[PDB]
């Protein structure tokens, strides 16, 4: 099947069409992100279509969220009902408490998988990108070339096939 | 009548108070992640105001469009250009177009990063310049499509570019590298390295080769673009000056610079050499000579040397870059040609004079590349009735073609006269192929920044003609391919010629 | 000497010999695949649409696959995640004035040179002679000068948008909206610099109007709104919509058109209106684009109209309060005017013009129920 | 098809072969023999000076002999007999703004396109709303409208000079002086045309303002002076000098700058000033050229200074009387203004501005003894 | 914000009321003597106002100057032109320049004549257009002077043109013919005949000859001039329309038209064909064909035919003009070449290919002119050490050269292949020489209109070199003449070379 239209994309818009509550839509979107996005994804089976499928899931969550939430909540609460500012602050605080670059990447990557809009409001999320990215880079870019590749491969945990 | 001398106010007189325009408030800070602190009080070189900026650019436009619309059109300049160059310009103008475009967003980011009004103002002019450049490159393709010998590709590169592998690498250096990362790293990719090392000399060199090949359209536009570049160099220099007196600079600047340098050269070293030497009839200068002057001497030496007082030093990967350079462009054209059905331009095998030129300038060229091209011609690579695509030769001779997960540059280790290094890792259920130690470290350290799907992963198990068809790789007759393995006027390949070959893509890493 | 292939007999002959008999494709129209907004594809569209290399996963994108290099953490170069608004196609937008770089700098350059000739004429003509000194010295220098910072802040509010816009057509419109704002800030200073040249003792330093902006009362809430729109908003659409369809449409329009443009003439001042003419011309030009993007494309989106209107009504409410606060503090400036300059009746009618225009041009477009009397009364509350 | 010598291999080969080694003369400067007014020869001078084929018998001519064909009776094509003024060289004049055709039309085009945008902005901004209906319907429509005929008459006064001018440099300045006048007349009509489009019931027909000009009291002596300057003067220099350095410098400057530009703002009218700004910019541009020709070149001629000043003083006296009568009748317009619009103290101050400006810029340059009080009092006699 | 749609006003909306701008007063009448009455309700075809006029032309200028300054300069277009054509343009651009110049004054006179505001307005656009054209022709000479192969003459034609006899005739048709006489006669010389019959088709023809000879500068400028010409022909047509319903028209129009037609053709018939055929290397079309198409067909047939409804008839002198036309240009070049030291440009004898071309298109050319040119070359006319100037051959062979008192056109009745007419009259102590029946009547009926001193009268008794020196006919070295009998870069004639010949002018009429 094709690049821009295929059986798997088709299967997914059908499943997305069945979501009828903000909670089930938001849960499916979050589960999708844990299962199919970032180098930590649970599976690479949807590598060619996940980016587009995710966007379709986001549309459903967005639409349901705007209907469900009052104006203040649309601005300040996550799709799951959490206070965005509290999540932002606590996540950044964990990032700033990270003892090394390995703990740091897990916090940033995980934050993205769980709160990316339409879960967390964009204003809070991008403020998080601003703060989280800063610390991640400060930690990663310090003495960037000191670890030999043989050791860095082991730190990352790759299976070297060569 | 009246009394009082006619008087007015100029740009400098207003700019004198521009630094004072920004004011203090708690949240007056950049919205982007960065390890650096751009000093407020940082000044800019060009004392411009919006109105004077428009005036200076308008005069240039007047000249440019005047030439294009009047004399050059009367001279049929869009037609009287070598077929090979007409094709090269599809790639040169549209690929440069995306760099101009992403550079608008990059400088918007830099404008956001800067806290001093003058520094923001310097980046702002570049924001407007890059919009100008986007429209200029767009105009070059528009003109060649409107008045040239082959509009296909020139007329739809914005969508036909997506079929091929060379485009992915262009997005790395001139799109994503310009906007995704610490604002400073982006500035290094864009200004300090991209513009100062490659674009600035490239734009003028392009006018040289164009002129040699009968093209007077490109010099008219590109020479106008180059007049704005000085201000962009200043912006890059100012980026370093702005962050240099902060403790973060000593810790991070040189690694961001080294990473940006490697990033830019990894693509331009083989690609530009390829476009010049293989996309022209008349040659201006061998790329080995050009690269050494541009990167090693001009940039690597003099330009960077002017930044030493701010703690900047020569990229630690420069030596590696020079070593890998020599054969890089020759190695790449073999792949570009082998994969000709995936392009949006027409390619030619080097003719007898060129092969002689190549051998004279690169001893051993003929034994390796020359013989291969002769074999491909014998197999019928130019003829629609052969049922032969050079990719078939790669398969028959066990020569897998990989795509670097980081730079996106295609490489064939088992064949290459250059690098020949290959690193394959498996991580969390996916395999990744690297072509060098620098990009390998980038992925190992930042795997979440490099997840780009390659041509073989996306096209896996697909038959070639169906990919070309779905992605609109056809000319207006709806059957003849836009891309071709020769630049002659007939014996053009069609979709059906491709379909009969039954070429089905495979992900090469699966062999492991 | 260099030999050019177009004119060198040897090289041209080689070139001519290689040419085909006729073009290899008859379709000589570059962006022929772009859906034209008007009867026939325009140059503005051909040169602009699809310049942005978005993949299909960002609504309307023609490319495929992920970006090649993302931010540390994984944030995409451009992504749906940067704005609450959704659409079937980000490339739908069209600046009704069709401005690409060339016509934009062309017009601005005409305004610049004519500005230069006008000032040369004004000074030679001695028209300054009948300008009221109190108006010039207090009102133009301090209060109009203070407004420069408002426009400058509005200009800066666009920085993130220049980086995050999800399409070429939107990016180009956005950049021009922002560039016109800095231009206006610079024209306010240019006027002050001109007065310094033709009026002895007039100080062009921004010290006074800056102190008025940062510490005065009349522009207090104005500055608070601006600082907010610029630095507290991280959504490029929220910034653009709120600045142009709420704050500037109400506060900016009142200040420029209903205060300075309306009153400077009563003090023998045709100088300030010369520059406000440019500001108002620019406001009305941007409006067309703002309406096309937010109403025609987003607010009327075939699949997300309801959603988008909900979000835009939300932003309207969010920014309407600080905007009213801005107008309210500004009412304080009337008390400083020489006795007999205006009266409450004229101020009230001027307030209604701004509110009524805003309701017809913006509020009504997304079904935002604005109460004109309620808004005017709230503002009038600050008169002294 | 058409083979071009610059690109055709065979043809270019032939041309290239015939070419010399280097240029046959190193003096690559066209107009090198012209005496520069400034540091170095300018493009303006090179492209203009000596284009007129005058023989040595018309001061400064480089040619020789009679004209080849003269008028029936024998009148020369161009001759000394067409003006009382005499000079050592008719080619001395230089427009200080250095305008040849290209820069002149470039600037006017900028003004035209910006005017269009301004009007689009003004109408879209609803700025007419605060314009006083009486000022709009009576003063702009009838009185400012009537002034179009004054500028049109002044434009027409230039026809003979376009035919009789004795040098290229004077001819180009003269044509541009006249072309700006017709432009102003058209801008007055343009405004009336704009008002007709945005104001229901406003009639753009020229019947009303034309009847005011041809039958009213306010512009009677103005029309009389215009009719004389245009049709009763057969000396091209008397015409240009008396129009620009007497009549328009006094009456025109009063009406444009001291009445309309000064008062229109008091009626919420920024529309008329937008156009008057163009008229005043044009007036000040023309002044520099008028001053260079009549004072720097003619009045200060090394051989004919005293003679030319005697003649110019004669013309000043000749035309000052009808100019004062023009101003006197115009004073009647003040009584038609709404009570409290202006007063005798402001009017007197404005008259003195015009008169003093005229004495400084024109009268004094030729030693013409003007009595500022006598002139102002003579004019004020038509007020009360 | 808004309340009301954006609105403006265009040229036509303002033009609707322009006719009403003029008002009634006793002395509202033309200041110029005229037999006609231009109807005061006359309308104009182009509904323009000053602002829109300026914009229209500004757009044209930016295109033109853009081409000249950018592409054409980059292409070294000022240099890569045939030497003969470089010389031809010194004459073509400067001579046309005076036409544009006097046309400014002519339209000023016409604007004064017209009583209808609209008619005045039309003439006014032309006043400005002719100013544009003056600076345009000036720019062509300026550009060739700055960037070309031989600046002399291009750089000072405004004073060096005064040395030669061809300039006198140019002033009759394009200077005095445009401004001295009844305004209507001037309009017929300028618009109805000059522009409609000659200039309009000529300007375009010049660009074709220029293009054939490698000149891309002239096309860029002259093609721009051409865009304004239709407005002027509308002015000429309108002149006829405005005076046609008055009794004076039937009495005088066809006479003024006939006089204007003969006046213009008398100069252009021989001069244009000479400049084209002898001033070029590559030939576009034989003048005999061109002349017939332009004058007999296009103008005398179609163009004139359109004015029939106003009582206009083909000039009564047309058949005579055709009779005298055939050899006119050939006859004149002999004279221009013989008098080469009096020019401000370099002339060449026809080469062998041209001689073949001339005989092919003009049977009988070779045995007359060919023989003469061969004899002159044999005598060393191209060699500075020869001591020979063709004027000497005329003196030796008893072929006096005369100057027509009316048209100023030089003629040699005793040698001419064309007209041999010669009428010499003595009147009140002075003799006058005529070359045709039409000009003779003009002088007899209007002697005071025609008193132009000819070169033999002015230079009588003077040695050639003294005349050339006094009138600055030298190059910057102060020794070499601007004019030359060949177009080669070596062996250029010197002032001393001319002085050594001791050629002293004689008034030919003193032989009677
Ligand atoms: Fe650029
Ligand atoms: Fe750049
Ligand atoms: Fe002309
Ligand atoms: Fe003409
Ligand atoms: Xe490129
Ligand atoms: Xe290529
Ligand atoms: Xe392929
Ligand atoms: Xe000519
Ligand atoms: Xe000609
Ligand atoms: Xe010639």
């Amino acid at each position: 099947l094709g690049i821009h239209s295929n059986d798997t994309r088709d299967a997914w818009v059908n499943k997305i069409a069945q979501l009828n509550t903000l909670e089930k839509a938001a849960e499916m979107l979050k589960q999708f992100r844990m299962d199919h996005t970032t180098p930590f994804r649970n599976s690479y089976e949807l590598d060619n279509d996940y980016l587009w499928i995710e966007a379709k899931l986001e549309e459903k969550v967005a639409v349901l969220k705007a209907r469900a939430f009052n104006e203040v909540d649309f601005r300040h609460k996550t799709a799951f009902g959490e206070d965005a500012k509290s999540v932002l602050d606590g996540t950044v605080a964990k990032m700033n408490a990270a003892k090394d670059k390995w703990e740091a990447e897990k916090i940033h990557i995980g934050f993205r998988q769980a709160y990316k809009p339409p879960i967390m409001p964009v204003n809070y999320f991008l403020d998080g990108e601003r703060q989280l990215g800063t610390r991640l880079m400060e930690l990663r870019n310090l003495n960037y070339y000191d670890t030999p590749l043989e050791e860095l491969r082991k730190q990352r945990g790759v299976r070297v096939v060569h | 009548a009246a009394n009082r001398a006619p008087t007015s106010v100029n740009a400098q007189e207003v700019h004198r108070w521009l630094q004072s325009f920004n004011w203090d408030f708690k949240n007056n800070r950049t919205k982007y992640a960065t390890k650096y602190k751009m000093a407020n009080e940082t000044k800019e070189q060009f004392k411009l105001i919006a109105k004077e900026y428009a005036r200076m650019e308008a005069v240039k436009d007047e000249r440019q469009f005047g030439s294009l619309q009047d004399a050059l059109t009367r001279l049929n300049a869009g037609v009287r250009v070598h077929p090979k160059w007409n094709e090269t310009m599809k790639v040169v103008s549209n690929f440069l177009e995306v760099g101009e475009y992403n550079a608008i967003a990059a400088t918007g980011m830099l404008w956001d990063s800067a806290q001093a009004a003058e520094q923001k103002n310097g980046y702002l002019a570049q924001v407007l310049d890059e919009i100008r450049h986007t429209h200029q490159c767009a105009y070059v393709n528009y003109y060649f499509a409107k008045n040239g010998q082959d509009p296909a590709g020139h007329n739809d590169a914005r969508r036909t570019r997506t079929i091929g592998p060379l485009w992915k690498g262009m997005k790395r250096v001139f799109s994503d590298g310009f906007i995704s990362g610490d604002a400073v790293e982006c500035s290094l990719n864009l200004q300090l390295v991209g513009e100062a090392c490659f674009t600035n000399p490239l734009i003028v060199a392009v006018t040289e080769w164009a002129a040699a090949n009968g093209d007077e359209i490109t010099p008219t536009v590109f020479l106008s673009i180059e007049t704005d570049e000085l201000r962009h160099m200043a912006n890059g220099y100012q980026t370093v000056v702005s962050i240099a007196n902060d403790p973060a600079s000593a810790k991070y600047l040189n690694t961001d610079l080294n990473n940006a340098f490697w990033t830019q050269q990894k693509y331009f070293t083989p690609v530009l050499g390829m476009l010049f030497e293989y996309g022209s009839k008349f040659k201006v200068e061998p790329w080995v000579k050009t690269w050494d002057r541009w990167v090693y001497e001009d940039w690597g030496g003099i330009w960077i040397g002017r930044l030493g007082k701010y703690g900047v030093e020569s990229p630690r990967s420069l030596k590696d870059a020079k070593q890998d350079a020599y054969w890089a462009h020759h190695d790449l054209y073999l792949l570009a040609y082998a994969l000709w059905p995936t392009g949006f331009f027409r390619l030619a095998l080097p003719d007898q004079e060129e092969m002689e030129w190549f051998e004279a300038n690169y001893p051993g060229w003929y034994d390796h590349y020359g013989k291969i091209y002769e074999e491909w011609r014998a197999r019928g690579c130019e003829d629609p009735s052969s049922g032969f695509i050079p990719l078939m030769w790669f398969i028959e001779n066990n020569h897998p073609i990989y795509i670097d997960r980081v730079s996106q540059v295609p490489f064939c280790p088992s064949l290459a006269k250059g690098a020949s290094t290959l690193r394959v890792h498996e991580y969390n259920g996916e395999m990744h192929t690297f072509s060098d130690q620098w990009g390998e470290r980038m992925w190992l350290a930042e795997p979440e920044r490099y997840e780009c799907q390659n041509i073989f992963e996306q096209y896996e198990g697909r038959e070639l003609s169906e990919v070309i068809a779905e992605l609109h790789g056809l000319r207006s007759d709806g059957k003849t391919l836009i891309a071709q393995p020769h630049v002659r006027g007939d014996k053009l390949w069609t979709l059906d010629d491709i379909k009969r070959l039954n070429c089905v893509f495979k992900n090469p890493v699966k062999a492991f | 000497e260099r030999r050019r292939g177009l004119t060198d007999p040897e090289m041209a002959a080689v070139i001519l010999k290689a040419l085909p008999e006729a073009p290899l494709d008859g379709n000589n129209k570059m962006g022929y695949f772009v859906t034209p907004r008007w009867k026939r594809l325009t140059e503005y569209e051909a040169l602009t649409v699809y310049a942005q290399p978005n993949a299909d996963w960002i609504a309307g994108g023609l490319d495929w696959g992920d970006w090649t290099q993302k931010f540390h953490g994984g944030r995409p170069s451009w992504g749906n995640e940067t704005t609450e608004l959704r659409t079937v196609d980000w490339f739908k937008h069209r600046d009704p004035l069709r401005r690409w770089h060339a016509p934009y700098v062309k017009d601005k350059a005409e305004e610049w040179r004519y500005t230069d000739r006008f000032l040369q004429g004004y000074s030679a003509d001695g028209q300054i002679r009948a300008m009221n000194p109190t108006w010039r010295d207090e009102f133009i220098n301090r209060y109009w000068g203070a407004f420069l910072f408002n426009e400058y802040g509005l200009f800066n509010a666009h920085s993130q948008g220049a980086r995050e816009a999800l399409s070429d057509v939107t990016r180009v419109s956005l950049a021009f909206w922002g560039f016109d704002k800095i231009d206006i800030a610079q024209m306010i200073q240019l006027e002050r610099g001109f007065l310094a040249k033709i009026v002895p003792g007039f100080d062009e330093s921004t010290a006074v109007p800056k102190a008025e902006w940062t510490n005065g009362e009349v522009y207090k809430s104005a500055r608070l709104a601006v600082e907010g729109l610029w630095q507290e908003v991280f959504d490029w659409n929220e910034s653009a919509f709120s600045v142009h369809a709420v704050y500037d449409a109400l506060f900016g329009q009142f200040v420029r058109r209903e205060f300075f443009q309306r009153l400077a003439p009563r003090f023998g001042d045709n100088l300030t209106p010369f520059f406000i003419n440019q500001a108002q011309t620019y406001f009305q030009i941007a409006k067309q684009g703002v309406q096309d993007l937010y109403y025609n494309c987003l607010g009327d989106d075939p699949e997300f109209s309801d959603y988008n209107r909900t979000v835009m009504r939300n932003w309207t409410g969010k920014w309407l309060e600080p905007t009213i606060a801005a107008l309210r503090d500004f009412m304080g400036l009337f008390a400083k005017l020489p006795a007999g300059t205006t009266d409450k009746e004229e101020i009230t009618a001027s307030l209604y013009r701004v509110v009524d225009d805003w309701i017809e041009d913006y509020a009504s477009r997304i079904d935002f129920k604005a109460d004109r009397d309620q808004i005017v009364k709230a503002v009038l509350a600050g008169l002294k």
